[PDB]
RNA sequence: ACCCCUAUACCUUCUGAUGAAUUAACUAGAAAUAACUUUGCAAGGAGAGCCAAAGCUAAGACCCCCGAAACCAGACGA
RNA sequence: CCGAGCCUGGUGAUAGCUGGUUGUCCAAGAUAGAAUCUUAGUUCAACUUUAAAUUUGCCCACAGAACCAAAUCCCCUUGUAAAUUUAACUGUUAGUCCAAAGAGGAACAGCUCUUUGGACACUAGGAAAAAACCUUGUAGAGAGAGUAAAAAAUUUAACA
RNA sequence: UUAAUUUAUUAAUGCAAACACCUGCAUUAAAAAUUUCGGUUCGGAGCAGAACCCAACCUCCGAGCAGUACAUGCUAAGACUUCACCAGUCAAAGCGAACCUCAAUUGAUCCAAUAACUUGACGGAACAAGUUACCCUAGGGGCGCAAUCCUAUUCUAGAGUCCAUAUCAACAAUAGGGUUUACGACCUCUGUUGGAUCAGGACAUCCCGAUGGUGCAGCCGCUAUUAAAGGUUCGUUUGUUCAACGAUUAAAGUCCUACGUGAU
RNA sequence: AGAGUGUAGCUUAAAAGCACCCAACUUACACUUAGGAGAUUCAAUUGACGCUCUGA
């Protein structure tokens, strides 16, 4: 269990606090946790919210406690950082990281573009050196080009969403941070597609590999129900409100109707939720096209789950950690089935207990999706 | 996976619980000593080197300290003479040893002549080579004679009363290598009169071809017990002259320990070319001492971005053309 | 970015060896560099990598704090990049017999 | 997950009992061995079946010999559960070139130094 | 001669059931680009062109049969 | 023959659909993955097989191969014979069954679905009949002989 | 067809052309024509007094700048290559030297200009409804009885705390419903808001009971605990559980029960 | 009276290195530069001279 791994006071009263959502490790958890406590380089794919970041913070933890606070010393970098690709999933990390540092000595902080670089480089954020940094790539690259952060002191990295990391977009800014290559590095996703894995072999040395639960195409959790829709698109939002409608009674119940809507383009979703906002439903759309402030003001809402109804754009398919997470439309399905199951379990992100519904409307381009959808 | 140290990981045990009740690095020759103790180890984690490598005197001394101190007091140090020609001869009588045994093995000698086996010698030996009347030119191991200067054969010194001095020249010269040319013998030597003894060997001139680099000449005088018989008179023979020193002294001197030594750089010079033309009666050779060539790039089909400097690599030169006339 | 060449693989010089941002190759013996803070060969032979204590330059004010921050039982270490030469300097050939 | 098994030592190793039973002794070995096949090239280990075949046993019911070497010796026990070894004698001296021809094996082991057409 | 003993009618999807009463006649592989092999010539080959940093010309070899309902023009039908 | 008249030409129309596709003799030669408006087809993929050019393979013994059971891989010798690059076409890929290992469903099923080993869609003898169990492998004739696997076993209630 | 798209063609206009007719161009329709109906904004001081941060349609100064430059040397191996070149880059050895001010003064991609350099307000697939219970070819699979359901249940085996018989119940068994399957072809070619009704449950009590404090003298109150035993109205507008209106009441509390209850 | 005994303060040194202090730069500390002061307790592997502990 979780005492097998040798958790600190501090650690074990946050495990003892994070009860009864935490009795013991997860077996993936259990798969996950001592191994990078063992220090060895490797990437775990697994469920998503499974307690996942927990397992790679928790041998973090333990390693940093094997760290001399010595380099800690101003005007340097951090020796434990994380990586996300979106801001949302890094501030959900961050958030994540100060409630267990609240207890332990650790210092944690989040770097992400499009924010105040004052607060961001700031003496206590950038000069008096953290232990626990999550940063997206292009503050990081902005900061690392500008010398307003190092890289020769890191000796623990995380990569969370690594095959979204792995994109692109985001393999070389991610290439360009990578630089001290004896730290331990640990990366974390749902899934690996092998092309990307490859990638990883480009700057590897007998890693290791930690899969969870099957080994074919797990499309289909055991604790989601899924729905294939025999309709045209032409009334599908029209069925969506339909199915806003059977939401109706989601919203009758108070068994919580919390729905997250999956939506391609940001314009495309803008007009879907000025239809949905015309249509008295409360709806509120994050996007990258949405503007930062009240994207963190959206993301603070869903938090607290304020919107029942939020439209999410390509930036915010998956890593998501959303409590209540009751329904779940694909207004747009994914164009990757990678994607389509990130979304998918993106809710019921507290694990094989919370349930919730999903319900993926069915286009042309998505027909050859169907034979996914087999 | 994650390979950690196989030894002992450094900076591990000073950690402790209070790394401010540390004494710290306070001065920058702190750490440098530190770290080169630590670079005196040999250590677990490889290194460049793994690839590329009485009471009565001291209280007399003492006393000598006390009477300089009081003779300086102070007000000769506020620049004390310090003359180094007594220093030099108390260095030589007493810690002498050691000094000529890290100047053997610096210059190779016991590990050429004698194929290893070093040792100290005890016998304080300085030659004087004869150039002119006054003065004469003084050798010490490692000091540097012209061949023009080495025409005549040369006295030396060591205050001793048998002995067997020998000269050899360990750089392998004309033959093959692993062989020293002999340049003089002389054997049975009674006292410090090394006329007493017979001269096997008579001496010959220095010969460095031209361009070969420096050579090493070797001049050894070693403790004899009983006079032991030898044996080639006064001959330009080559092939006579080549002996290794390590084979005579494995089998033949037994009874017999080194005791002094005398080490001298060789180059060519007019007399050199003098005795190669009269004495060995041969044409002189010079060596040229080249570096290898560059290796030259893969040659393509097309030069791609490159310059013209592509297309002209691994041939020569300077006037080539076309077709035919 | 990273090392261009592994340790052990014959390169000519000037040949990349290793590139970096933040200097985790150093340099060891025949490995040159310039404002790039990359390690380039020096010389042709066989490169291997060595872990030897690193002291830095007294022109290096703050490098030479640190040190001193660091403590009297602590030692740096640095992984340094060394070129062995394989192929010897230059040979003496019998040019003629005048 | 059928496969080349390990079988225990004890299986090689004799007993006094069983040198006593069989007509070895733990002195003086043989000098050679022979083999026979009686079970079907078929039906085991397609690895036993190359080994069959490394063995010059292609033929069946057939008599063949080898040089019984540690091994050979191995070789054998690899194949030994279809096989059968001999002991391999020669109670007169080995052929000779002048006597090449006459020779023969009787099956309780003798190699014969001369054949010849006379009953004793 | 048979009664003696052995003896799951043929062609084919198959992984282990449709056709053929029986004759006799009809009835189903032709595109040479590349490469090869065999011949003639040779830094030129060939009866204007094409190609050649050993090639160029000549020949040789790979390409089924049956079977929809369709549709359009032009007629012809109360 | 009206659910869109009939006929001639266009029309050897078109579908990736079925079936059938002609005489002989020698050399080699049977089941792995991934895409696909695709599983009735095709393409990247492997094997081959052949033609040429270039010298060791299969069986193994020591060491070694990880933290969250069988084992397997790299692997000196032994015995035995083929192996590495360059090229052309085809051809399998929708395999069956059995012993072991897992997942699902009744822990029904000639049910499903992945790893290991065989044989099997290919001879002969035997189990009664014989796609799968045992023996056996590979060419013809003789009116010799040795041999292999080889037909089920079986019954009782005493007591001081 | 109000799927999509046209508009070859008409019919209108309007504009052209010529002096009511013809032609051309747009728009609109009618009618057509072509193609779809898928699978399993940014800073300085305070609020914010001593590492960060901190809030107000908070308290005051400010900003869309301005001024000043463009060894920042030469030579020279060996590498990267905008998938060609061009263009660009890295850099060892050598010669010749050392050894921007501001306080903020700003913003993002995208579409622009510009040959370019340059100048303008955190991931960006080419598109088409519904029917054929007429489509067409081609592929894939009453009467007889109760064998079945059948119930005034016998023997009581057995459960039922004991107790076969309060109740249930198996094996066989007196039998005989014409409502269910065929057998013979006997007369023949997961429904939905109120409301009506009935209401069940909770206290997180609107009132009543019992209390504690109270800015509780007393009457009226407020707060907090306990208490579901009980009720918590009638009508108007509007079909709306809400809302406005009047008479009220000690109170006109809230919800759940498929936002309770339509197999009427 | 017994045990342990012995290089300046320290040394699994055999007369060295860490330590001591002075100045100048230091508010001061530290560093650096210039300095010097510094010990195998004595007699033949043995004995006593000097100290700690256990006693009285
Ligand atoms: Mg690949
Ligand atoms: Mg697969
Ligand atoms: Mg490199
Ligand atoms: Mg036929
Ligand atoms: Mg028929
Ligand atoms: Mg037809
Ligand atoms: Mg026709
Ligand atoms: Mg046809
Ligand atoms: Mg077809
Ligand atoms: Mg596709
Ligand atoms: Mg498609
Ligand atoms: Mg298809």
């Amino acid at each position: 269990s979780f005492a097998d791994l040798g958790l600190e006071p501090r650690v074990l009263h946050a495990l003892q606090e994070a009860a009864p959502e935490v009795v013991q490790p997860t077996t993936v958890q259990s798969s996950t946790i001592p191994s990078l406590l063992r220090g060895r380089h490797v990437v775990c794919a697994a469920e998503t919210g499974s307690g996942k970041t927990l397992s790679y913070l928790l041998p973090l933890l333990q390693r940093l406690l094997g760290q001399p606070s010595l380099d800690s010393l101003p005007i340097p970098a951090p020796r434990g950082l994380v990586l996300v690709p979106s801001r949302e999933l890094a501030q959900q990390v961050r958030a994540v990281a100060q409630p267990l540092g609240r207890s332990l000595g650790l210092l944690v902080r989040d770097l992400e573009g499009g924010h105040g670089m004052r607060r961001i480089r700031l003496q206590l954020s950038r000069q008096p050196s953290a232990d626990v940094l999550v940063a997206t790539p292009g503050a990081l690259w902005k900061a690392l080009k500008s010398r307003l952060i190092s890289l020769e002191q890191l000796s623990f990295l995380v990569l969370d969403e690594a095959d979204t990391l792995l994109d692109e977009s985001f393999l070389e800014l991610v290439d360009y941070i990578l630089f001290n290559p004896k730290a331990q590095l640990v990366l974390v996703g749902a899934t690996f597609p092998e092309g990307v894995g490859q990638l990883l072999n480009k700057v590897a040395s007998p890693d290791a590999v930690t899969t969870i639960t099957s080994s074919k195409l797990h499309c289909i959790m055991p604790h989601v129900k899924q729905t294939f829709l025999r309709l045209k698109g032409a009334d599908k939002v029209a069925e969506l409100v339909h199915i806003l409608k059977h939401r109706d009674r989601a919203e009758r119940t108070g068994p919580s109707g919390t729905v997250l809507v999956f939506c391609n383009s940001s314009s495309t979703v803008n007009w879907l939720g000025y239809i949905l906002d015309d249509h008295k439903i409360q709806h509120l759309r994050l996007q990258g096209q949405m503007p930062a402030l009240m994207r963190v003001g959206i993301f603070q809402s869903f938090q607290k789950s304020s919107r029942d109804i939020l439209l999410c754009t390509d930036i915010a398919s998956r890593g998501l950690d959303s409590t209540g997470v009751e329904l779940v439309v694909n207004y747009d399905f994914p164009p990757t089935l990678q994607d389509y199951i990130h979304r998918a379990g993106r809710v019921g992100r507290v694990g094989s207990e919370v349930p919730g519904t999903v319900i993926s409307f069915v286009t042309h381009p998505w027909d050859v999706s169907l034979v996914q959808k087999i | 996976r994650r390979t950690p140290p196989l030894g002992p990981m450094p900076n591990s045990d000073i950690d402790l619980s209070n790394l401010e009740r540390l004494e710290k690095y306070r001065s920058f020759d702190r750490y440098r000593r530190r770290a080169e103790q630590e670079a005196q180890a040999p250590h677990w984690w490889r290194t460049y080197r793994e690839y590329f490598g009485r009471t009565q005197q001291l209280l007399e001394r003492k006393q000598a300290i006390q009477e300089l101190r009081a003779n300086v007091e102070e007000r000769a140090a506020r620049t004390a003479s310090v003359p180094l020609d007594a220093v030099r001869a108390e260095w030589e009588r007493t810690c002498g040893p050691y000094h000529k045994q890290r100047l053997a093995e610096y210059y190779g000698l016991y590990r050429d002549l004698f194929h290893g086996a070093t040792f100290v010698p005890r016998v304080p030996l300085h030659v004087a080579y004869a150039v002119g009347e006054d003065d004469l030119m003084p050798v010490y191991c490692g000091n540097e004679v012209t061949p023009t200067e080495a025409a005549q054969a040369p006295e030396v010194t060591y205050e001793a009363e048998l002995w067997t001095l020998l000269l050899t020249s360990l750089d392998g010269h004309l033959l093959e290598p692993d062989a020293e040319y002999l340049h003089w013998l002389l054997t049975n030597i009674p006292g410090n009169r090394v006329a007493e003894g017979q001269v096997t060997c008579p001496y010959l001139p220095p010969f460095p071809a031209r361009g070969s680099g420096i050579h090493r000449l070797a001049f050894l005088l070693f403790k004899q017990d009983q006079p032991i018989d030898f044996s080639p008179s006064p001959c330009y023979q080559l092939a006579q002259r080549t002996f290794r020193t390590f084979d005579f002294y494995k089998k033949h001197q037994e009874t017999m320990t080194p005791a002094g030594l005398s080490f001298f750089q060789c180059r060519w010079d007019d007399s050199v070319t003098y005795i190669f033309h009269q004495l060995l009666d041969m044409r002189e050779p010079v060596f040229e001492f080249v570096r290898p060539p560059p290796y030259h790039p893969k040659q393509k089909r097309f030069p791609h971005r490159q310059p013209l400097r592509y297309l002209d690599r691994y041939r020569d030169s300077h006037e080539p053309t076309y077709g035919i006339y | 970015q990273g090392i261009k060449k592994m340790e052990g693989h014959y390169v000519h010089a000037g040949n990349i060896i290793a590139t970096q941002r933040h200097f985790r190759w150093h340099p060891g013996a025949h490995v040159g560099v310039g404002k790039n803070k990359c390690l380039y060969a020096l010389e042709e032979g066989i490169v291997r990598y060595t872990k030897e204590v690193y002291v830095p330059h007294p022109r290096n004010t703050e490098a030479v704090d640190l040190i001193t921050r660091l403590p009297k039982g602590a030692v740096l270490y640095k992984t340094f990049v060394h070129v062995v030469p394989a192929k010897p300097e230059g040979t003496f050939k019998l040019v003629a017999m005048l | 997950k059928f496969t080349r098994s390990r079988i225990p030592e004890k299986v090689f190793q004799a007993s006094p009992e069983d040198h006593e039973k069989y007509g070895g002794d733990p002195q003086n070995p043989h000098k050679l061995h022979i083999v026979t096949r009686i079970k079907s090239t078929r039906r085991r280990p397609y690895w036993e079946k190359d080994i069959i075949k490394m063995l010059g046993l292609e033929k069946a019911h057939t008599p063949q010999v080898h040089k019984n070497i540690p091994s050979v010796n191995a070789k054998l026990k690899v194949v030994k559960h279809l096989i059968r070894i001999k002991p391999l004698k020669l109670p007169q001296g080995l052929p000779a070139e002048e006597n090449m021809s006459n020779t023969c094996l009787k099956s309780t082991g003798e190699l014969v130094v001369q054949w010849h057409l006379k009953p004793v």
